[PDB]
């Protein structure tokens, strides 16, 4: 579907299109996810060599997506500390919780502008 | 040798789209007994003159997903052989392997296909081997590997598969000893 | 691969070919590991000519570039047979002879043919040690000294031939794999282990690797994916001190791309187990 | 009456023992059931099978179940006379034991070929067949080699006529007798 | 026990046509590995208003 998205570039949202997918295995979203990923890999490059490129922000929303990132990034370097020091109920809660922050972070990934 | 260098000349030199041989890799859907399976038909194509005569052989090798487990998988991949053996001028062949699932729906997906050739003199007369050409190496993603039964032109009463709810080892396991939709989503620019 | 010879097949039929990757470590108690390569296959159907020579075919191929740059071949020796050398043993294994396993070769062939399924084990509150009197005591097992973590089934009568190997991992969550002769077998060993096992004793069917590995690959991969989040931003946020290239977020975005791929793939391995 | 009722079922869609018995062995991954006939069945007049059927009771699911069949006939003490025709079915066993157990019962279904009205399509149910890890972890119904070398249950014989490869072959010398056969079977090959 | 019955009497009746469950067979060529293979697609159809629900096979 198409989606204009005004706080992401400075004057134009270009009517950037979603590609959504919903499932009860994540796994199958891994898959998935991990196909039409390649996919815009193999597109941009193609692309690129003939393409242009459409100003940003710059601002707000980067620095957003840097500050979001980084707390799940210390939180992540935390939790493979405690998983290499090895006390108690080794990984559970641990994988349980990983895949929040990974659910988190799918539902946008890589707006190509 | 003669074909040989003539054909090994042709493909692998004029770095164009339209080659002399081809191995193309597409994908079906076929039922057996119960399940549904998957399939590879690899269809080989002479668009050429040359004639792949005898002692040419063809390397398919069907290979799974790809990273560095620490224990093992019981089949890291396969590989299938044939000798391609007189395969004139617009000759093809069309040879369907199974993918499909490990015995529990046990499919993980990213899989390539990746044929090669093989020339060796050491099967006619030989004196120093023989060769590996590469050819076609597609992979096999997700996208490819789901079906849309709803949707289908037939519109026929298809009974659901409902992959097994246990694995036999799980099930064997438990009798021995006695939610949201996940999301993902991308933008991209008009 | 392996590679028929057309002098010897005149007539053209498939050849299927089973490959397989096998770790053992050399004495753990750097250290040498011994990666061995194997195919495996049908011989009936290749007889037919009383004798045949194959061809070993070992290909190499990068997975790190997109660009399937490096495609190397090797050709890496070449077998003859016949039932003459069949006839005379030599290269056959039939059971209780061939017990004292001293050419290595032969334990690999077996350890390529059979059934193969890998298995965790965790006994929660409570240490485990019953595993290592089962396998000496009850199902009567000789270690070969060479490789000192692999366990050989002799006891007499219907397990005769069959091989296990046993890392205690935290010596509450081990890890036991079982080559067998078919699954029945799996079946019947199964079975007769839980019955000595303690009573929290959780089995759990491995297909791809143990649980703590798939944790550090899931780690590993969204570790270095949020980094290269990081860098993204801090890429534009010096850009703010000297509005951003769209080159460079292309340029950015691939990189990401690249570990997302593989979080993707750590996650579809996580999310099944 | 549930039980009047299907005794009723019975007699609805209908004396002589037609079958002698059910027997089963386990050979390595192989099922193999069999059964000795009476002289009342034919053969020579009567294609027959036999089935297994699963009990959903144990099976929650559909996995399809496949069953080779095969006739075995041999003489006895040759040297009227009597025949023994045994039927006997073969399948894979690790699908079975997934619930550490299960209870087939057994299905000889008959046809006549000479009358093409397809008039006569008469079954029997053959018994049924119990079986558990507990009953193989003790042996009972395998086959493990030799110590099972002297063969005395002639089930074991009829388990090995049923599980192999059979493949059948003539020998003619045309300008010679043929006779070092029993001195290869008996000397070389060193036959029982 | 009763849809069984009813079934069953339906079945051995010669209506002239057979309503309450059919089977239909059907002849498929396909291809695997190298060798055209010949199957059977066994269709099994319910066309009466019976459900023939655990018990059966």
């Amino acid at each position: 579907r198409e989606v204009a998205m005004t706080d992401l570039c400075p004057a134009g949202p270009i009517q950037a299109v979603e590609i959504q997918v919903e499932s009860s295995s994540l796994a199958d979203i891994c898959r998935a996810h991990h196909a039409v990923v390649g996919r815009m890999q193999t597109m941009v490059t193609e692309q690129a060599t003939q393409g242009s490129s459409a100003p940003d922000l710059r601002v707000q929303y980067l620095r957003q997506i840097h500050a979001n990132h980084e707390t799940l990034l210390r939180e992540v370097q935390t939790l493979r500390d405690r998983l290499c020091t090895e006390d108690e109920a080794s990984s559970c809660a641990t994988a349980q919780r990983l895949l929040q922050v990974y659910r988190q972070l799918r539902h946008p990934s890589l707006i190509l502008l | 040798l003669n074909e040989a260098m003539n054909v090994s000349c042709a493909l692998l030199s004029s770095g164009t789209g339209p080659r002399p041989i081809s191995c193309t890799t597409s994908t079906t859907w076929s039922r057996l007994q119960t399940q549904d399976v998957l399939m590879a038909t690899c269809v080989l194509e002479n668009s050429s003159s040359f004639s792949l005569d005898q002692g040419w052989t063809l390397c398919i090798q069907v290979l799974t997903s790809s990273c560095a487990l620490d224990l093992d998988s019981a089949c890291s991949a396969i590989t299938y052989t044939i000798p391609v053996d007189q395969l004139g001028p617009g000759a093809r062949r069309e040879v369907t392997l199974p993918l499909g699932p490990g015995e529990n729906g046990g499919l993980d997906l990213p899989v390539t296909v990746s044929c090669t050739l093989f020339y060796s003199l050491r099967e006619v007369v030989g004196g120093q081997e023989g060769v590996c050409l590469p050819l076609s190496r597609h992979t096999v993603d997700m996208l490819q590997c789901l079906r849309f039964p709803g949707l289908a032109p037939p519109h026929t009463r298809a009974p659901s598969p409902l992959g097994p709810t246990r694995d036999p080892v799980a099930t064997f396991l438990e009798t021995c000893r006695e939610l949201p939709p996940s999301v993902a989503s991308i933008k991209v620019s008009a | 691969s392996l590679l028929m010879d057309q002098a010897h097949d005149s007539r053209f039929r498939l050849l299927k070919c089973q490959n397989r990757v096998i770790k053992l470590s050399t004495n753990p108690f750097k250290k040498e590991c011994v990666q061995i390569i194997t195919a495996v296959t049908s011989l009936s159907p290749l007889l037919t000519f009383s004798k045949f020579c194959c061809t070993v075919l070992l290909q190499i191929m990068e997975r790190e570039s997109g660009n399937c740059p490096k495609d190397r071949y090797v050709v890496c020796g070449r077998v003859f047979l016949s039932l003459e050398d069949l006839s005379t043993g030599k290269y056959l294994l039939t059971f209780p002879k061939k017990k004292p396993i001293e050419h290595m070769e032969d334990l690999f062939a077996l350890l390529a043919a059979f059934h193969k399924s890998c298995f965790q084990i965790t006994s929660p509150g409570y240490a485990l040690n019953s595993m290592k009197v089962w396998l000496l005591e009850h199902m009567k097992c000789e270690i070969i000294k060479e490789f000192p973590e692999v366990y050989f089934c002799e006891r007499p009568g219907s397990f005769y031939g069959t091989l296990f190997t046993w890392k205690q991992r935290t010596p509450f969550e081990g890890i036991l794999i079982i080559y067998s002769r078919n699954q029945t077998v799996m079946f019947q060993c199964l079975h007769n282990l839980i019955r000595i096992l303690p009573i929290n004793c959780f089995l759990k069917n491995l297909k791809s690797g143990s649980e703590n590995f798939l944790i550090d690959n899931m780690a590993f991969t969204l570790e270095k994916e949020l980094v290269t989040l990081s860098s993204l931003s801090s890429a534009i946020a010096k850009h703010e001190s000297n509005k951003v290239s769209g080159a460079l977020y292309r340029e950015i975005t691939l990189k990401v791309a690249e570990v997302q791929l593989k979080s993707d793939f750590a996650a579809q391995k996580l999310s099944n187990l | 009456i549930i039980s009047k009722s299907y005794k009723a079922l019975i007699n609805l869609v209908q004396s002589e023992q037609l079958v002698e018995k059910i027997w089963y062995r386990v050979i390595d991954d192989s099922l193999v059931v069999g059964v000795k006939t009476t002289s009342s069945l034919k053969l020579s007049l009567n294609d027959v099978t036999l089935s297994l059927l699963m009990d959903q009771a144990h099976d929650s699911r559909f996995r399809l179940l496949k069953c080779q069949n095969r006739v075995i006939k041999l003489s006895t003490n040759p040297f009227k006379k009597e025949c023994v025709q045994i039927i006997t079915a073969v399948t894979s066993l690790s699908p079975l034991l997934t619930f550490s157990k299960f209870c087939c019962t057994v299905l000889l279904q008959i046809m006549e070929r000479e009358s093409g009205n397809c008039p006569k399509d008469r079954y029997v149910v053959c018994g049924r067949v119990f079986l558990s890890l507990e009953d193989l972890s003790t042996g009972k119904y395998l086959l493990t080699f030799p110590k099972k070398k002297p063969i005395e249950h002639m089930e074991d014989l009829f388990a090995l006529l049923a599980a192999f490869h059979k493949s059948c072959f003539q020998i003619t010398s045309p300008g010679y007798a043929l006779n070092s056969m029993k001195v290869w079977l008996l000397e070389h090959m060193k036959c029982e």
